[PDB]
């Protein structure tokens, strides 16, 4: 049984903030052809190599892909503290990490463009005594708590999004801004690679 | 809400001396969240400290504040003549926010008697049916200061009104106006018009008067 | 270099309302809460409320709920406090006022309504049910001599004196207004001269009621 990485192939990236994840488990991959497909423009590991990513043994392999503008770089980074890592996407600061920006070659036609690249600039909750800010800061894994409340992709950049919480979800407010960057001749990607170490059936073909 | 009460209301000192100011809240401030301000008069408030004791930006070393819970000062180490003003401590730590009723830092200086004198109301405003009646005590020291308007002997309550200013630059001392109000009528139904002033500089108080008509 | 600046005096009559704005300049909002203090007459100072311009979200305190409104416009920067059944008892200095600004919380909160760094000029409201009227101006007619001028039964504030058209200025007293129980303001203004020059030298007070556009030069001899 091969890892099926092709979901990744068909279809529009979605933006960082609803970053699309599939988990490998008991199967065989050969990663050094998916990257294959792509023009790579950075690679960077932390815990982990490039080279060791691509020839070990897992547990577990989680692999996170959205669209994401090269210009954006340095905001997406294990040692970032910008809107990216703050509020959008966050990589587990414990297991064996990778992060690769890329850009879709016309040879790759499955893959369609967004209108725009979007992000959350800032979610952040006001309590219900309506004076105390709580930043959302998003946890490893997880998603923003503003998903919710943010489209798919920003119309334009600087909207709001508001949302007043019942009393029986604490109360107060939760409030997004958004931010666009414009598309690119060619779709720019971001890629975030997790592996765990355990029973370790997840191999190189 | 939290009360704040400042004392003392009034600080009397000399340019160089040391100041102490003191708030008191009615129940705990949480988080240390008092904050003093200076204010001189048509001015907006001034930040000094806030948290009980961070010295706001561009704030001279000679402020500073400390204090926790429900007692809190403000020290001014060595006064300049710059620092004579009010101060409001404010705190932040529970809604609503609230405000101390201030504290006076006034220039001290040698007791002074005011000199006092009386103006009958103009002819033209006479014949235009009012009698206004002014006394003025000029330049005094301290502040507190007792007037009585007296007509044919009889005291009177509820015609006049006060009026002070604030503390002069140059010589430290304040001014005050008293304005016995009247119709035409019940002026002309008297004689002598005077204003007795009771103040800490004078031996036993100052009687000026006129006769109506003389 | 940021600065606050709030909308003119206003008068109002009972009943009615009045809405007060305040741009900042100098720098961005930079989600800094803006708050609403007002100042009455010889008084201390009361918070009414604030926004927090992230949230859009008001607060406001409860002796001034369902009578306050507080609103903000990123677009223009702008803040704006609308104060309504107006009583004369709200006539005041209305002062806006931005939280002092601290590093983001992304400590893990931060607290809005807090010490206020910079502060707004104020916007005199007076509510009152008088109309416009400008002043009469009688002379206080006087070792040393007093004299000086009664500018009596104006509305509103404020009136300006001045003696010999500036050119007197030592010894001068020029009193705060106390608001008569007709609801007209009255102040004095006063100087201290020697006797010996009430044969020689003229004394004039000019008076200026601008709201009335008032303008009166009394000359005061002794009777
Ligand atoms: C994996 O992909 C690389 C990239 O083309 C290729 O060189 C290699 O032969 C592949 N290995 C297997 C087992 O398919
Ligand atoms: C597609 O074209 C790119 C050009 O950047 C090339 O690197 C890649 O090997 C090609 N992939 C194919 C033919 O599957």
């Amino acid at each position: 049984v091969e890892c099926d990485f092709s979901p990744l192939l068909s279809g529009t990236p979605p933006q960082v903030y609803n970053f699309k994840r599939l988990v490998f488990t008991n199967c065989n991959y050969n990663l050094t052809k998916l990257l294959s497909l792509f023009s790579v423009n950075d690679f960077t590991c932390s815990q982990i190599s490039p080279a060791a990513i691509a020839s070990n043994c897992y547990s577990s392999l989680i692999l996170d892909y959205f669209s994401y503008p090269l210009s954006m770089k340095s905001d997406l980074s294990v040692s970032s503290a910008g809107p990216i890592s703050q509020f959008n996407y966050k990589q587990s600061f414990s297991n064996p990490t990778c992060l690769i920006l890329a850009t879709v070659p016309h040879n790759l036609t499955t893959i369609t463009k967004p209108l725009k690249y979007s992000y959350i600039n800032k979610c952040s909750r006001l309590l219900s005594d309506d004076r105390t800010e709580v930043p959302q800061l998003v946890n490893a894994n997880q998603y923003s708590p503003c998903v919710s409340i943010v489209p798919s992709t920003v119309w334009e950049d600087g909207d709001y999004y508001r949302k007043q919480l019942s009393p029986l979800e604490g109360g107060g407010w939760l409030v997004a801004s958004g931010s666009t960057v414009a598309m690119t001749e060619q779709l720019q990607m971001g890629f975030g690679i997790t592996v765990q170490y355990g029973t370790n059936s997840v191999c190189p073909k | 809400e939290i009360v704040l009460t400042q004392s003392p209301a009034t600080l009397s000192l000399s340019p160089g001396e040391r100041a102490t100011l003191s708030c008191g809240a009615s129940q705990s401030v949480s988080s240390s969240y008092l904050a003093w301000y200076q204010q001189k008069p048509g001015l907006a408030p001034r930040l000094l400290i806030y948290d009980a004791s961070s010295r706001a930006t561009g704030i001279p070393d000679r402020f500073s504040g400390s204090g926790s819970g429900t007692d809190f000062t403000l020290t001014i180490s060595r006064l300049e003549p710059e620092d004579f003003a009010v101060y409001y401590c404010q705190q932040y730590g529970s809604s609503p926010l609230t405000f101390g009723g201030g504290t006076k830092v006034e220039i001290k200086r040698t007791v002074a008697a005011p000199s006092v004198f009386i103006f009958p109301p103009s002819d033209e405003q006479l014949k235009s049916g009012t009698a206004s009646v002014v006394c003025l005590l000029n330049n005094f020291y301290p502040r507190e200061a007792k007037v009585q308007w007296k007509v044919d002997n009889a005291l009177q309550s509820g015609n006049s009104q006060e009026s002070v200013t604030e503390q002069d630059s140059k010589d430290s001392t304040y001014s005050l106006s008293s304005t016995l109000t009247l119709s035409k009528a019940d002026y002309e139904k008297h004689k002598v018009y005077a204003c007795e002033v009771t103040h800490q500089g004078l031996s036993s108080p100052v009687t000026k008067s006129f006769n109506r008509g003389e | 270099q940021v600065q606050l600046v709030q909308s003119g005096a206003e008068v109002k009559r009972p009943g009615s309302s009045v809405k007060v704005s305040c741009k900042t300049s100098g720098g961005t909002f930079n989600n800094n809460a803006i708050n609403w203090v007002r100042q009455a007459p010889g008084q201390g100072l009361e918070w009414m409320g604030g926004i927090i311009p992230f949230f859009g979200i008001a607060k406001y305190a409860q002796k001034f709920q369902g009578r306050v409104t507080i609103t903000a416009d990123e677009s223009t920067s702008t803040a704006y406090m609308e104060l309504s059944s107006l009583r004369s008892e709200d006539t005041a200095v209305y002062y806006c006022a931005r939280d002092l600004p601290r590093e983001s919380s992304y400590g893990s909160y931060y607290t809005h309504y807090y010490a206020m760094d910079v502060w707004g000029q104020g916007t005199t409201v007076t509510v009152s049910s008088a109309s416009t009227k400008g002043p009469s101006v009688f002379p206080l007619a006087p070792g040393t001599a007093a004299l000086g001028c009664l500018v009596k039964d104006y509305f509103p504030e404020p009136v300006t004196v001045s003696w010999n058209s500036g050119a007197l200025t030592s010894g001068v007293h020029t009193f705060p207004a106390v608001l008569q129980s007709s609801g007209l303001y009255s102040l004095s203004s006063v100087v201290t001269v020697p006797s010996s020059s009430l044969g020689t030298q003229t004394y004039i007070c000019n008076v200026n009621h601008k709201p009335s556009n008032t303008k009166v030069d009394k000359k005061v001899e002794p009777k």
